[PDB]
């Protein structure tokens, strides 16, 4: 309570913060499309923002099975790499690739 | 921390605005002039992404100094004198830090 | 003499800026002394501050 | 043929509606056995959905150039060429069930403000007192007029007002 | 400023100055009704007009009366 | 995400009357209703509908028929409350209706 | 400290709402400080200077512009196979697919589709060159230049006007009827006649051949003869190429109905009669008053006579010329009722009976001049009844006004109230009841059980115009009646040839879904006044708040107490009515679009059959029309609507943004500003920074505005981008 | 021909930073 001001004022700068740095790359990129210059987005064929982090750790979960989870037959999903379970025709779970729009979205 | 704030120039009361203005200015120049100079509109040529980086950060670094006596004319270093010759010493070595962060390419 | 409406009349209100104008109150007190307004009026309906009781001038009450 | 329009019983749009119908009817039906739960259902919504079609065939609705039956909103083009069951008969019908309502509601109201406390009978209904004007309302615009012709329908400038 | 005014409808039951947070009203001597007492706002300076002075007032179209007026630095309530 | 979202997954709710989602159909319409219902509540205020509620209790009171049970215009944290439970009502309906008609059509 | 120079007590306001309120009630002349009634009538007088000074500036730009940047000339060759042009763009942010995809209209630059309709208007009075155009320009910006020399000149005190001049109300009626409209519709008659009418025959008559080249071929002889049908001999044949000579006909004053085969337009023949027409009528209804000759009527006289006894309007007109005369508020609300009313009348009569030549070719044009006006006349219509809350405020006096009709209307203010209120909740009840219960039977497949009134009061007015499709042959659709017999020399046989034509926009065909829009109309128009009339009315007190006068007519509220006072004030019952007017003009705008979209695809029952429905309202017109708009930009590259597909987000972007000010009030941001002066006030090296206004949060009253702003911003921007990209992407 | 590209940079980046400055010093003025 005796420093709610400062509270308060760190987590409305980095609401700001992640205003203009989240949204503004959305405003950008329709910006960039609509002024006819899509190399200047923020894509994957662009400008990119990979997660870096994000899939470094599905690598790790990846490759749990090898040497830090030993008695790992498989991984504990397919979201971090790997084959597809399909049944019945349609696909139960596969990898799930992380680019510049889930970058964009996760913040 | 009382003794880093005791260094750069904002607090240095005694020394001039003048120079206190200048050193702004080249601390502010090379650092502004590089997000025009790494990532604007004109990065992929090898002949104007240092001119045009350099161009708009001192057409920006102008856009301050003249912001500064705008903010010297409304609220009056704290003299309507004295920030004036911080605007101008501001103008001069922006532009300074601007033309150095070309010489450093 | 006691001036005013008795202690227990029904009563109109006159006051063009009561909440109760043209609406129909029980007298429950006349105080008989050089008071503004004497004329103590109970209401079952209450204003909008939750009050059912107002004082009143001896020209802003008429009975029935 | 009032405005444009055609009898229902007349035009092809309608038809050839009642035969899309029918065939999409159809075409769900096809994927069932014929005595088991969903066939019985889905040629029960053929019957109804035919027995719709022959009845509003039937009472003369007036169809489109969309083949969709369309209500003739005014007496005297309903009066005069038989469409008075559309608009005319149901505005009455309502009206008799709305002022009944009203007058129900109203008689309740005035039947209860002279009492100890009206609104504790407000949240908590007189059964008894609802229940007998819910069945001597019946002839509510009877009583409506002969209420009208003495002037308890209405209250005079005895009503709360603000600042005229 | 506001213009903070009261009325000879005032009953003298000093609920507006147990209602005000700001002490803009006070109790004064008067003789126009059985309290002997009426309000007053010898202090409107500090008033900052949050009308709970006219959420306490028994009387039906309310003795005090609050009128938003000018807006200084404390008419605005602020610690800046 | 207006275009290849919205708009793109739209067409099967938006199509589904005459089947047995048009269910979906009609929520989607309603809780579009609802949800905009809610900005009478949030856009406006109290004093309004107060004297709106005194002018028809004029006309209540002229056919005798006013309830002793006095009609207030709800407060102003109830119509706040008002307000953000149609908001959220309209809101999250129409995404379920859009969702699962999308879904149970093309998945 | 200085700013409001106007309000002494807003120069003494450290806070940053002083700058905002400086912004905003300096055109309130009459709670400045100060004031006056003569400067208040003066300073009124140098802003219609000011604001004349401003419209003749902006049509000047816009004749330049065109000239300049346009392709008018070449637009006049091909009216109908090539688009106009607003003005060039010069944006440096484009890239090489921008810069090649907003290159059409035969320009190289990138360039604008205008659809303002100005190329159409300015073909038809005579515009052919450029050079026409460039003198247009350079005449409206020397009579703006004007009208600022008259706003400052009538400032200087050796010309500013006494009190009294101002009060002439007598004389100014006289003026304004005789001088500016006669005078002016003969002088607009004198252009048809001499120079829009040889141009649309092809001559041209410019400044150097007008005193040269007679308008009809034996002159200024029938009129002061008498046989004024020698004006009407050969009118143009039907097949009249337009702007040439081509069966060009001799006729300065024709009388005809009907359209122009080619351009689908009003003939400019009796366009000239027309105006000529109204021009003597209105010069004979200019000298009907008495200023100061004697003769005439005054206005002294004409009110307080007209009381019609035993309690009919009480004291009828008794007391109106102290009050009329006396309030601007009364004045500036009458006038805005007028002109609200005869702009949307501007707007239904554009695109029924199109006055211009290749106007209703040009569809884009159409659908903006159409929802132009009608949004122009709804918020003009919301602000007559604005002004005539202000009146009851400031300006009313009820000793002054003992009986009349303006005391009647507050007597019984609650009775009409509740009878808006009634109308309005009967027509929200059953049209919503209908609309669900057609939404019902679209979703169960059974679309036979639908609700489809048919419009039978106005098919039968169409039929009495002369509309035989649907067999009520009541007076003019049928060939036997006396309206028909007596006029097919006269005027019928070119208009019963233009409304029975399926493919213009004279009295289109109706069925259930027009039925349920123009009760849908009915509901947003009743529930607009219902909110106006109770803002006006209420505006003085009610039993909330028995002395709302004495606030004035913008304040916040009354504090919590009596159960709480949001939204009180006569401003903030203007303020819910512009949601209401922005969702029936919305609604009129939407019904004019989708029904002429569908007319000008062919496929009239793709409506029909579709508009009965809301999910037909959703899917046929809201989802389907929206694909080249929101195709405007895409990954796969850019057209010429990206710049309406950008506008349609950003339009959908203030909109949201309105509702930050709506839904959240002031009080959590005066708390997060005051955390934030603390983080200001705290920071090492910004506590050099201060500030000279203290920041606050905006006002109550400001947030309503400022929600209300960008409501209405991002709804007209929204449907203007949605409006021409769906009209002009598929045309 | 040299119009569009001299007279849009003065109507929005020279003409409104007098606009942004002459009408902002106007503000805080302290009256005597
Ligand atoms: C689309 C609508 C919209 C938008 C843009 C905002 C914007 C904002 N809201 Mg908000 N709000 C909205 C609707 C919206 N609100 C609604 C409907 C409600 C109703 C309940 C609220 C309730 C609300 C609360 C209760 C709070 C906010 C907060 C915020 C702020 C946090 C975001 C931020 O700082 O990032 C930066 C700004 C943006 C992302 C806005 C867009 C700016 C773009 C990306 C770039 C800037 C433009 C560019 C410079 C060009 C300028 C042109 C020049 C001519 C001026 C920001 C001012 C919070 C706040 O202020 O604390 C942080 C907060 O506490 N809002
Ligand atoms: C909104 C009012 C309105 C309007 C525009 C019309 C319009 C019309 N009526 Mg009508 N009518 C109305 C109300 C209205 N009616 C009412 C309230 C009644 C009494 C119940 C009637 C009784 C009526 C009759 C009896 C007849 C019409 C006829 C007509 C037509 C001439 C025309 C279509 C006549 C007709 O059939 O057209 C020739 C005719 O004979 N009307
Ligand atoms: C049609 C355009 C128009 C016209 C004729 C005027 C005319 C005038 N304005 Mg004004 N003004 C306008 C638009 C206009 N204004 C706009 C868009 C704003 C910004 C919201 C202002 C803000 C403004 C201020 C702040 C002041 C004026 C003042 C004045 C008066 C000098 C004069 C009557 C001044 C005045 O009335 O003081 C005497 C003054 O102080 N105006
Ligand atoms: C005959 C003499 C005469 C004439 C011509 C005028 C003319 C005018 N006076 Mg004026 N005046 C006069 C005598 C005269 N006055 C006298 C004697 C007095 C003293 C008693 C005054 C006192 C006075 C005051 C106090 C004011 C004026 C104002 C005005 C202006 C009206 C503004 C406007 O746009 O309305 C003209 C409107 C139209 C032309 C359009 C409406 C016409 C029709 C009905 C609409 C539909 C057709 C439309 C034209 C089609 C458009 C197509 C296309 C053009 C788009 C105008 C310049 C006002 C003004 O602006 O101040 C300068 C004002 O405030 N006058
Ligand atoms: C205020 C409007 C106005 C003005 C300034 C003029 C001015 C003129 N007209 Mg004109 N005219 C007008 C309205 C006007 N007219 C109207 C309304 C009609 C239709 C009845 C005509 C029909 C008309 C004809 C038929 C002729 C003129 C002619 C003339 C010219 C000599 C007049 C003697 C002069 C340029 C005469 C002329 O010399 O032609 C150039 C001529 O022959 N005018
Ligand atoms: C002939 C037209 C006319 C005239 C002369 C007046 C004159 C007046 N009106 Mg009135 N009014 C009118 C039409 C008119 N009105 C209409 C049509 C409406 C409906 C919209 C209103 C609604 C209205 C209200 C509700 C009030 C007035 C008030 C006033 C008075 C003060 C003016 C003021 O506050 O200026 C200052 C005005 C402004 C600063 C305008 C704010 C800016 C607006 C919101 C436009 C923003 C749009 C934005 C710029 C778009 C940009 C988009 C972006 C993306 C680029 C003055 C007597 C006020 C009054 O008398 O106070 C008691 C008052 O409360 N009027
Ligand atoms: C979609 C949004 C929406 C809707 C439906 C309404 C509806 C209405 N407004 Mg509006 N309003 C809105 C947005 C909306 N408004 C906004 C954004 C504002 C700005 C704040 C306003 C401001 C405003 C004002 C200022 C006024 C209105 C008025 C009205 C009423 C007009 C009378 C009428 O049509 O009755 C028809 C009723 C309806 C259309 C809604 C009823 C829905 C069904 C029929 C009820 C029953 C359904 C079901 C059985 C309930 C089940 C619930 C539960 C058990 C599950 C009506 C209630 C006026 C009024 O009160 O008039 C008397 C009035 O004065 N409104
Ligand atoms: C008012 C209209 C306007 C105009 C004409 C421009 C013009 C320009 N903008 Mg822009 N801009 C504007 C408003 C405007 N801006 C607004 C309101 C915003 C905020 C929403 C932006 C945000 C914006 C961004 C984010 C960027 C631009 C960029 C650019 C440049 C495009 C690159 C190019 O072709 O130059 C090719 C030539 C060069 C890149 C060399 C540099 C040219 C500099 C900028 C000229 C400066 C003039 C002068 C030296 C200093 C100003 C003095 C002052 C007194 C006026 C161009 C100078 C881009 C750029 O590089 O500018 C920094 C860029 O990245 N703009
Ligand atoms: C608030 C107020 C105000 C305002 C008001 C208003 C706004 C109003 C409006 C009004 C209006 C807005 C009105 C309107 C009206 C209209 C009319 C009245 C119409 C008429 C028409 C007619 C009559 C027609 C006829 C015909 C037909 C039927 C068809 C054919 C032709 C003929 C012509 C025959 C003021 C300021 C005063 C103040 C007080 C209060
Ligand atoms: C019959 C009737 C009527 C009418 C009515 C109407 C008109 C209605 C409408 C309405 C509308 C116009 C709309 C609506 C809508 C609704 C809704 C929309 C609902 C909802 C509900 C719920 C319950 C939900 C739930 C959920 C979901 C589903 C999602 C999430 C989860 C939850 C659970 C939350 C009348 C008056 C004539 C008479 C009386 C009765
Ligand atoms: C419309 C509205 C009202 C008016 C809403 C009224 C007060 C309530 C609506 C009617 C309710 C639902 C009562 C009606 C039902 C009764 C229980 C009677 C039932 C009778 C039969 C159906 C049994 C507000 O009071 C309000 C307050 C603050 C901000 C916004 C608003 C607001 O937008």
């Amino acid at each position: 309570i005796r420093h709610r001001d400062a509270i308060i004022s760190h987590l409305n700068w980095v609401c700001i913060f992640l205003g203009f740095h989240s949204f503004g790359l959305y405003i950008h990129n329709d910006t960039m499309s609509a002024l006819g210059r899509p190399q200047d987005m923020f894509s994957d064929t662009a400008i990119q923002l990979q997660p870096v982090f994000a899939q470094w750790i599905q690598n790790t979960h990846f490759l749990a099975p090898q040497l830090t989870a030993p008695n790992a037959l498989a991984a504990t999903s397919l979201t971090w790499g790997g084959d597809l379970v399909a049944v019945g025709g349609k696909v139960a779970m596969m990898p799930i690739s992380l680019g510049t729009s889930d970058f964009m979205v996760h913040h | 921390v009382a003794t880093y704030l005791s260094n750069l120039p904002a607090y240095r009361t005694g020394v001039a605005p003048v120079l206190r203005g200048v050193e702004i200015g080249l601390a502010h120049g090379f650092l502004l002039a590089g997000p025009f100079i790494k990532l604007g509109p004109l990065r992929n040529v090898p002949e104007t992404a240092e001119i045009a980086g350099s161009l708009s950060a001192a057409g920006l670094v102008l856009i301050l100094a003249l912001c500064l006596s705008i903010y010297g004319s409304a609220q009056f270093l704290f003299s309507a004198d004295g920030w004036s010759e911080f605007a101008a010493g501001f103008l001069v070595g922006g532009e300074a830090g601007v033309a150095w962060a070309y010489v450093c390419t | 003499k006691e001036v005013g409406p008795k202690r227990g009349s029904l009563v109109k209100i006159l006051r063009p800026e009561s909440y109760w104008f043209n609406q129909v109150g029980k007298v429950v007190s006349v105080d008989q002394s050089g008071v503004r307004y004497p004329v103590v009026v109970r209401f079952e309906n209450q204003n909008y501050a939750g009050v059912t009781t107002n004082n009143y001038a001896l020209d802003e009450v008429v009975a029935a | 043929d009032i405005a444009g329009l055609t009898p229902c019983s007349e035009s092809k749009a309608y038809a050839k509606l009642e035969k899309k119908e029918l065939k999409t009817l159809e075409k769900r039906l096809k994927q069932y056995e014929a005595d088991s739960a969903p066939a019985v259902a889905l040629k029960a919504t053929m019957e109804r959905t035919k027995a719709r079609f022959a009845n509003y065939a039937k009472a003369g609705l007036l169809c489109g150039n969309d083949g969709l039956p369309h209500l003739i909103a005014d007496p005297g083009l309903a009066l005069k060429y038989g469409h008075a069951g559309e608009v005319f008969i149901p505005t009455f019908g309502f009206l008799y069930v709305a002022g009944y309502i009203g007058y129900v509601g109203r008689q309740y109201l005035i039947a209860v403000k002279g009492e100890a406390k009206p609104t504790d009978k407000e949240i908590i209904i007189d059964v008894p007192l609802a229940t007998k004007l819910a069945w001597q309302g019946a002839g509510w615009p009877l009583a409506a007029v002969q209420e009208l012709q003495r002037g308890t329908l209405l209250e005079k400038e005895e009503n709360i007002t603000v600042s005229p | 400023a506001h213009i903070v005014k009261i009325y000879d409808t005032c009953i003298g039951c000093t609920q507006c100055v147990r209602a005000c947070p700001l002490d803009v009203l006070e109790m004064v001597p008067w003789d126009g009704c059985k309290a002997s007492q009426m309000a007053s706002a010898p202090r409107t300076e500090d008033c900052v007009g949050c009308k709970r002075c006219e959420t306490a007032c028994p009387t039906d179209f309310l003795s005090v009366r609050v009128y938003l007026g000018s807006e200084s630095t404390r008419s605005m309530g602020l610690s800046y | 995400w207006l275009r290849d979202f919205l708009w793109a997954q739209s067409s099967q709710v938006i199509q589904s009357y005459g089947s047995a989602l048009s269910a979906y159909g009609l929520i989607f319409l309603g809780a579009h209703f609802v949800w905009a219902f809610s900005l009478m509540f949030l856009f406006s205020g109290r004093g309004y509908w107060q004297e709106l509620i005194e002018s028809i209790v004029w006309a209540h009171n002229k056919l005798k028929v006013a309830p002793a049970i006095q009609p207030r215009a709800l407060s102003i944290t109830q119509g706040r409350a008002v307000g953000v439970a149609h908001y959220l009502l309209g809101g999250i309906a129409t995404t379920w209706s859009f969702f699962l008609a999308r879904i149970i059509s093309v998945g | 400290k200085l700013f409001p120079k106007f309000s002494q007590g807003l120069a003494q306001d450290p806070t940053t709402r002083r700058i905002w309120y400086g912004l905003a009630m300096a055109h309130d002349f009459e709670s400045h400080d100060g004031m006056t009634e003569e400067n208040l009538y003066q300073k009124i007088f140098a802003s219609h200077f000011g604001q004349l000074s401003i419209i003749f500036l902006w049509t000047s730009g816009n004749l330049f512009h065109v000239a300049w940047q346009g392709n008018f000339e070449q637009w006049v060759t091909d009216p109908v196979h090539i688009r106009p042009i607003a003005h060039a763009i010069w944006d440096p942010h484009f890239g090489q697919p921008a810069v090649e995809a907003f290159t059409r209209g035969g320009a190289s630059g990138p360039v604008n589709i205008s659809t303002s309709g100005v190329y159409q208007w300015w073909y038809t009075i005579g515009m052919r060159t450029n050079q026409d155009l460039y003198v247009g320009s350079v005449f409206l910006a020397l009579v703006s230049a004007i009208f600022l020399f008259a706003g400052w000149l009538h400032l200087q005190p050796n010309f500013q006007p006494s009190l009294s001049w101002f009060k002439d109300a007598e004389s100014r009626l006289n003026h304004h009827l005789s001088g500016l409209f006669g005078v002016s519709s003969l002088a607009w008659t004198g252009h048809l006649v001499h120079v829009a009418i040889p141009e649309s025959r092809g001559q041209h008559v410019g400044w150097d051949n007008f005193l040269s080249v007679l308008p009809h071929p034996q002159g200024l002889t029938p009129f002061f003869t008498g046989n004024w049908a020698a004006y009407a001999q050969s009118p143009d044949t039907a097949s009249h190429v337009f702007g040439t000579a081509q069966g060009s006909g001799q006729a300065i004053l024709t009388f005809l109905g009907g359209f122009h085969p080619q351009t689908q337009s009003l003939w400019l023949t009796d366009m000239a009669h027309h105006h000529l027409a109204i021009a003597v009528i209105f010069i004979v209804a200019g000298h009907m008053y008495r200023t100061n000759f004697g003769i005439g009527h005054r206005m002294q006289a004409i009110l307080e006579a007209h009381t019609p006894p035993s309690g009919s309007l009480g004291a009828g007109h008794k007391g109106l010329f102290d009050t009329v005369n006396n309030s601007l508020h009364f004045q500036l609300g009458l006038a805005l009722a007028s002109v609200g009313t005869i702009t949307s009348l501007v707007a239904q009569h554009m695109y029924s009976l199109p006055p211009y030549a290749f106007q209703a070719i040009d569809f884009t044009t159409q659908a903006a001049l159409y929802t132009h006006h009608q949004y122009i006349a709804g918020f003009i219509m919301c602000g007559a009844f604005a002004h005539g809350a202000i009146f009851f405020i400031r300006d009313y006096d009820p000793e002054q006004n003992k009986g009349n009709v303006l005391a009647r209307m507050l007597d019984h203010k609650e009775a009409l109230i509740s009878h808006l209120s009634w109308v309005s909740l009967f027509l929200g009840f059953h049209t919503l009841g209908l609309y669900v219960h057609n939404d019902v039977m679209q979703a169960f497949g059974t679309p036979e059980k639908q609700i489809l009134i048919e419009p039978v009061f106005a098919q039968w007015i169409q039929a009495a115009h002369g509309k035989a499709l649907y067999g009520f042959d009541f007076l003019l659709s049928s060939k036997t009646s006396a309206a028909f017999a007596n006029g097919q020399s006269l005027w019928l046989p070119g208009w019963l040839d233009a409304i029975n034509n399926n493919q213009n926009s004279l009295f289109l065909t109706i069925g259930p879904g027009d039925f349920l829009v123009h009760h849908a109309i009915a509901l947003g128009l009743h529930t607009t006044t219902l909110i106006l009339v109770k803002g006006a009315l209420d505006a003085r007190g009610s039993k909330l708040m028995p002395d709302k006068k004495d606030f004035g007519y913008s304040f916040p509220c009354d504090g919590p107490g009596r159960g709480g006072t949001c939204d009180i004030s006569a401003y903030d019952a203007f303020y819910l009515a512009v949601f209401w007017m922005l969702n029936t003009i919305g609604w009129v705008t939407f019904y004019w679009h989708w029904k002429h979209l569908t007319l000008w695809q062919g496929n009239v029952a793709q409506f029909d059959e579709s508009s009965t429905y809301l999910m037909g309202w959703l899917r046929d017109y809201l989802w389907l029309n929206s694909s080249q708009l929101i195709n405007g930009y895409n990954p796969f590259g850019m057209n010429s609507l990206s710049v309406w597909a950008w506008t349609f987000l950003f339009g959908h972007l203030i909109y949201a943004t309105g509702f930050m000010f709506l839904i959240s009030w002031r009080g959590y941001w005066q708390e997060l500003i005051e955390t934030l002066v603390w983080a200001h006030e705290k920071t090492p090296l910004a506590n050099l920074v201060y500030w000279k206004d203290k920041p606050v949060a905006l006002s109550i009253v400001q947030a309503r505005l400022v929600g209300l702003a960008h409501f209405s911003v991002g709804y007209i921007f929204t449907y203007a981008a949605f409006l021409i990209a769906s009209t002009s992407g598929r045309f | 021909s040299w119009a569009p590209s001299v007279f849009v940079p003065l109507t929005g980046l020279v003409l409104p930073a007098i606009a942004m400055a002459t009408l902002f010093v106007y503000i805080e003025k302290e009256a005597p």
